[PDB]
């Protein structure tokens, strides 16, 4: 990804790609 | 919260980290 206005799936996305294989805590409702 | 800032405006990758595990 690239910085942009993310937000839910995106930012998920962003978050996963960031932090690696390790996960992240944010996880909406969709 | 995270969506006040990056649902509403840019996360970056330094900011991004902060949510990691």
């Amino acid at each position: 990804f690239v910085n942009q206005h993310l937000c839910g799936s995106h930012l998920v996305e962003a978050l996963y790609l960031v932090c690696g294989e390790r996960g992240h805590f944010y996880t909406p409702k969709t | 919260g995270i969506v006040e800032q990056c649902c509403t405006s840019i996360c970056s990758l330094y900011q991004l980290e902060n949510y990691c595990n």
